[PDB]
């Protein structure tokens, strides 16, 4: 594979290019859940029709970097314009090549996206990039540190753009530089803190830990789930182990951003040795719909105790993880773990593919209420994870929402 | 309720039922489905399995986790709620299980799905035996295949395993390894000239339509905890989200049609026992094997006295299944039965002849459910104690052994569903009484059937040998509305539509023409696909 | 709350194995009082004859009162541990299961029906043999 493909790789680019898995090759049409609205990703085949056919080098540098498109029109910053605005002239130039000469042109107009007023007028992201501080000069080697202390940070900032999941924005919804990887919500779904806070991040994780981690997805105390386990399918798996232990070179050297009211590290909760009594279960028996079995326990045992067992600590094997000692359980914040009952964990790594059953309304196995999910939930927390933790039946509606109504989004009124 | 209008009504929310609609949901028509029994939900199902007791955990007990609602009851037979009347020579083999509920009995299957042969759609032409379906096996392969890929069934895409149906391409997966049991049964009746193959599954070697990978719990049978197998309830929830309405607790008994046939709208209960007109400008009934011919036969009305789509007088007649003799012995040679699926492979050497012309084809399968709950049981049963019940409970669980053989029946017009004149539920809709025979047919096949497991336990050395010397049911509920050509000899036409009423159609195993040496439900399956074409034709 | 320790006593000793839960107890004793009210004046006799002639293991336990009528309720007794039923129809209670001692012999080797055993994979690796005792 040439330098370009190795670019595209670590850049993830086919991961909002390619809508799901099927959709043809950098054909664009996946949704993205932005706050506001839906955003549906282009194509950028080189189609000289509906691709970047027509597209030159200065051209697609801007449109990879300034988040400038070619008739001038401001990409949407769901574009990591601002992660890749950093990148290295020669680097954007080989994804160039990459782009105009590797992929098949697909002919296919990808759907335009709409958004309410003033969203739909793609020319105020000027103010937006200007109070977003993007620019942004092209990355440049730092002596201070080695040079796999640099390839981490590259990698982690401009090209994997961890940065864009990984770290809260602002009211005015830009990267908050401040609480650099401190962990943010995206959503369904919550990046937890990975600095190198013992306690709050990933600081306490083994370095062994880490790289299973980030190559194939799966550790004894983490599973890559939601938007990591895509970003592990798609992005990562591919990286040469250089380039992993880059990047954990650099992991290892973020600072610290404690959370308030957290004392144990998310992978070291321990769990009660408590579970069900069979005997209460005999007396809601020939009443089936689980409408009656208001309880924590027995629901949990029900419901998911078949892959992870009675006492929680998972298949022997590994397969299944351990809901005692797991980051999603050990999480303070349950967000993680109520997005892993809606729609579950389906990572595909090296064509071997975990699946979780859905959990959802529209669940295929089982389906769950919103009340009965936050009881279950609240028995796993107790039970094997963060004490601590609280979910309600409004957090669990909340998450299939898509999480809080960002204070930005409510001026689509 | 004034009046609960629809385009295509589906009595009955089961396998058959949910992939009609589904299918016709999936391009754009009003599907109304309506089910006798309750809105059943999985987790609940193996909550109770797993309370039931070990006395009825030992004994294949399916009907158990699902509670027999009394509005729409299904059979239960350890307390023998007597829901299914069955008498004549055979009564014993014709004690079927069928859930009533959204996704049907299937809810509970072992997801066995299979492919007939070709000959299995000519034993009329080819042997003189039987009667033929209307249809051949190329006609119904594209959409055989529809519903292999629509349930994810396994496979051993490369293998000339044995004289099968040709697949004009291969199966949506590839058949898990065995476990240790299968691999030396495979070996045992190889050793003995039997050709052991993988059995097709509607089950997740690898993840599926987001149903996870199969773990081997091995509760097949009746209940996936994860739902690594396929259930009808999959294609109900797949075709209620796409537009489908769907009514549990719908249990219908009469309909209404004009002078000319067609019939108009239909009607059913709740457990209140409240009336309500259903009108749909397609009706398609799809019940069961038994469910269709009790419906029909319970739906007669001025217009047609004698039973709905009934006047050729066979509905109901010509019942149909696989006669099982299931022997259970202790194998001298440690087997452990368990890993994987209860259903993992079968010797399928003798499907398919020259001697169908004179007695019926065997399925020799082995049964792959764990022992553990059998030899605790029996081990407990002895009376022993302290560390030689330990070794007694391991070592009948390690040689815990389960064979059977399934045939095939003749069409016997005499073996009808005529409903019983003094029994009722709580509705008052009588019960599926069942004068059930087997046939000089099924004796002349079981008596080398008796002698092919004799001999496949010898092999193993096996001791306490229990040979059930009546047949056991398999649940494959085809016939009762054998499908044709001719209005007066059969029932319904090749496309599934009732030659009495050219609107209605029935999707189940009742239009099964052959019941076949193998399991059923892909065909039901397929002939439900064809059905939907058959609407789809229809209405544009 | 002794007859809740003579019942685990007599269970541990009768079963010949320790670790048992005592919420599984409790409800057999439930059990066993609401059945028979004299449940505990036979308990406490059986206890007194164990402690009279100091029986040491649970076959002379067995063997030595075939004809005395409390050999009944030790054999209902290891039954109910065992399995986890009291009575024998299908309306009786389950009080255990994936945790009834009878399931747990072969627990090493054969799936417990409906919790999964390791992986999803893990019957191509070939079996223990039958005469080895994997715990408890
Ligand atoms: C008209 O005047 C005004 C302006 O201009 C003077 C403006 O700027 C604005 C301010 C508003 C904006 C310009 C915000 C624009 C932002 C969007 C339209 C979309 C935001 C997208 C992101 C934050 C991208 C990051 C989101 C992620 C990472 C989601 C995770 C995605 C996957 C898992 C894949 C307003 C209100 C306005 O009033
Ligand atoms: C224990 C067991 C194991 C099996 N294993 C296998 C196997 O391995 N392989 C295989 O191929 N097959 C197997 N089968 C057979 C398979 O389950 C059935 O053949 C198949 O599911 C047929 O289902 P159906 O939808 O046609 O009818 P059903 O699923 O029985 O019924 C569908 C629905 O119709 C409703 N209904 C019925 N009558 C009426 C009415 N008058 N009005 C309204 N609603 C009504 C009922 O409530 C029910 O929910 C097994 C069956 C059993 C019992
Ligand atoms: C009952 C509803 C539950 C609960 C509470 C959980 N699960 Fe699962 N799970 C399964 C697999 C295969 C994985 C991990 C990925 C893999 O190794 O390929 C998981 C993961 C989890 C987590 C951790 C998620 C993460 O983000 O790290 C948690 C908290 C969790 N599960 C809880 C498999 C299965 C099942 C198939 C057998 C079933 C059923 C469940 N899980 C059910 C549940
Ligand atoms: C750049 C390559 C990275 C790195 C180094 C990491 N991520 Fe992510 N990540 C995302 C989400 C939604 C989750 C949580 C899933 C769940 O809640 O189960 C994660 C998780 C992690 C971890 C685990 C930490 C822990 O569980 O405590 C780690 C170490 C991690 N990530 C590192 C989301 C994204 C994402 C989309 C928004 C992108 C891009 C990345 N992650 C990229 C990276
Ligand atoms: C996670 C999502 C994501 C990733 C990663 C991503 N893109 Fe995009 N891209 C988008 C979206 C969304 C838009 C359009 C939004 C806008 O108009 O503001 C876009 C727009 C573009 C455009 C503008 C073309 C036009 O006609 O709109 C180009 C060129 C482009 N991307 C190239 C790339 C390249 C090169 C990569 C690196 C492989 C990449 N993208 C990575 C989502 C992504
Ligand atoms: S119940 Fe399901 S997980 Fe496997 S053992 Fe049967 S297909």
């Amino acid at each position: 594979i040439s330098r370009g493909h190795y670019l595209a790789i670590a850049a993830d680019c086919a991961a909002c290019h390619t809508n799901g898995r099927d959709g043809q090759f950098l054909a664009g049409g996946y949704a993205i859940s932005s706050p506001m609205g839906n955003i549906y990703s282009t194509n950028i085949t080189p189609s000289k029709t509906h691709g970047i056919g027509n597209y030159t080098l200065e051209q697609f540098s801007k449109a990879l970097r300034h988040g400038i498109r070619a008739d001038g029109a401001q990409l949407y910053p769901a574009m990591p314009y601002d992660a890749y605005n950093r990148l290295t002239d020669e680097d954007v130039k080989s994804l160039y090549a990459y782009i105009m000469t590797e992929v098949k042109p697909v002919d296919a107009p990808s759907p335009k996206t709409q958004l309410p007023f003033p969203f739909s007028i793609r020319a105020s992201l000027g103010i937006w990039k200007i109070a977003a501080r993007i620019e942004g000069k092209p990355y440049v080697f730092d002596h201070t540190h080695n040079d796999d202390w640099n390839r981490g940070r590259y990698l982690v900032d401009e090209l994997a753009h961890c940065g864009e999941c990984h770290t809260p924005r602002n009211f005015l919804l830009a990267p908050n530089q401040s609480a650099y990887l401190a962990g943010a919500d995206i959503g369904s779904w919550r990046a937890p803190n990975i600095t190198n806070a013992p306690q709050s991040g990933i600081g306490s994780w083994s370095d062994q830990d880490l790289f299973q981690y980030l190559k194939t997805g799966k550790t004894a105390h983490a599973r890559a789930a939601g938007p990591m386990a895509e970003a592990i399918e798609h992005s990562l798996q591919y990286l040469p182990d250089a380039d992993i232990s880059a990047i954990v070179t650099y992991l290892r050297s973020v600072p610290a951003k404690a959370e308030s009211g957290q004392t144990v590290a998310n992978f070291e909760h321990a769990g009660r040795p408590s579970s069900y009594s069979v005997a209460n279960a005999n007396s809601r028996r020939s009443n089936s719909t689980l409408t009656k079995t208001t309880d924590g326990a027995a629901l949990y045992e029900a419901v998911c105790a078949s892959c992870h067992q009675s006492d929680g600590k998972g298949s022997k094997d590994g397969y299944y993880p351990s809901l005692v000692g797991n980051t999603t359980t050990g999480q303070l914040n349950p967000n993680d773990l109520i997005a892993s009952i809606l729609y579950g964990v389906d990572r595909t790594t090296d064509n071997h593919e975990i699946l979780m059953p859905a959990f959802g309304p529209d669940s295929l196995v089982q389906p769950l209420t919103d009340e009965q999910i936050a009881t279950i939930a609240d028995y796993v927390l107790s039970h094997f994870g963060n004490a601590q933790a609280t979910v309600s039946a409004d957090a669990v509606k909340q998450v299939r929402a898509g999480g809080k109504q960002v204070p930005l989004a409510k001026l689509a009124s | 309720n004034e009046t609960l209008s629809a385009d295509v009504v589906i009595i009955g929310a089961g396998i058959c039922g949910s992939l009609l609609a589904h299918k016709l949901v999936r391009n754009g028509l009003s599907v109304l489905l309506l089910d006798a029994g309750p809105r059943r939900d999985r987790s609940q199902i193996v909550e109770n399995w797993r309370n039931m007791p070990p006395d009825n955990k030992s004994q294949y007990d399916y009907a158990t986790p699902y509670p027999s609602v009394p509005w729409a009851p299904h059979t239960n037979y350890f307390p023998d709620n007597n829901y299914l009347i069955v008498k004549g020579p055979d009564r014993t083999a014709y004690k079927q299980g069928i859930i009533k509920g959204v996704g049907g009995t299937t809810w509970h299957w072992a997801a066995s799905s299979w492919r007939y042969l070709p000959n299995d759609f000519k034993l009329h032409s080819t042997y003189g035996v039987g009667r033929d379906y209307a249809m051949s096996y190329d006609e119904l392969e594209p959409y055989y295949y529809e519903a292999e890929c629509e349930m994810g069934v396994m496979g051993p895409n490369g293998e000339e395993i044995t004289p099968s149906a040709p697949r004009q391409n291969p199966w949506p997966m590839t058949s898990m390894p065995y476990g240790y049991g299968d691999r030396t049964f495979t070996e045992i009746v190889s050793k003995l000239g039997f050709s052991n193959t993988p059995v097709p599954q509607a089950r997740n070697s690898r993840p599926y339509d987001g149903r996870p990978q199969c773990c081997g719990n091995n509760n097949c049978m009746p209940i996936c905890p994860i739902g690594a197998m396929y259930n009808g309830v999959y294609a109900a929830i797949k075709a209620e989200k796409l537009g489908a309405k769907i009514i549990p607790n719908a249990v219908v008994y009469a309909m209404e049609t004009d002078a000319k046939n067609r019939i108009t709208a239909i009607s059913f209960y709740d457990p209140d026992k409240q009336s309500h007109r259903v009108v749909a400008k397609t009706f398609v009934i799809a019940a069961n094997g038994i469910e269709t011919p009790k419906l029909l036969l319970l739906a007669a009305n001025d217009r047609n006295p004698h039973g709905i789509a009934n006047s050729s007088d066979l509905v109901g007649r010509n019942m149909m299944d696989h006669p099982g003799i299931g022997m259970s012995f202790q194998s001298a040679e440690p087997i452990w039965a368990g890993g994987g699926s209860v259903q993992m492979s079968s010797i399928t050497n003798f499907r398919d002849g020259d001697f169908r012309s004179e007695y019926a084809a065997t399925q020799i399968g082995y049964n792959n459910t764990a022992q553990n709950s059998r030899a605790g049981m029996k081990a407990l049963s002895m009376g022993l104690v302290g560390k030689k019940l330990d070794e007694e409970i391991r070592r009948r669980t390690a040689h815990g052994v389960d064979i059977y053989a399934n045939h095939e029946v003749l069409p016997d017009p005499n073996n009808r569903l005529v409903l019983s004149k003094d029994y009722k539920d709580a509705l008052g809709i009588p019960h599926p009484e069942v004068t059930y025979d087997v046939g000089e047919y099924v004796r002349k096949s079981a008596a080398i059937s008796r002698q092919r497991l004799m001999d496949i336990a010898k092999a193993m050395g096996g001791t306490e040998i229990e040979m059930t010397p009546y047949f056991t049911p398999n649940q494959h509920i085809t016939g009762g509305t054998i499908m044709g050509h001719d209005p007066r000899d059969s029932v319904v036409d090749k496309w599934l539509r009732t030659h009495d009423h050219s609107n209605l159609f029935l999707a189940t195993g009742a239009t099964m023409a052959a019941s076949g040496t193998v399991n059923s439900t892909l065909t039901m399956a397929a002939l439900s696909l064809r059905a939907a074409d058959a609407i789809l034709n229809d209405l544009k | 709350r002794d007859s809740i320790s003579d019942f685990m006593q007599l269970s541990a000793f009768a079963t010949g194995h320790k670790n048992l839960d005592l919420n599984i107890g409790s409800a057999l004793l439930l059990a066993f009082e609401a059945q028979k009210h004299d449940f505990s004046t036979q308990i406490k006799a059986l206890r007194e004859h164990i402690t009279k002639n100091n029986y040491q293991d649970v076959e002379a336990l067995d063997a030595a009162m075939k004809d005395d009528p409390l050999h009944p309720t030790l054999i209902q007794i290891i039954r109910a541990w065992y399995s986890g039923v009291i009575e024998d129809e299908t309306n009786a209670k389950v009080y255990a299961f994936e945790k009834a001692l009878m399931y747990q012999p072969s627990r090493d080797v054969v799936v417990i029906p409906t919790y999964a055993h390791n992986g999803p994979n893990y019957w191509v690796s070939e079996p223990a043999s039958v005469d080895v005792m994997p715990a408890f």
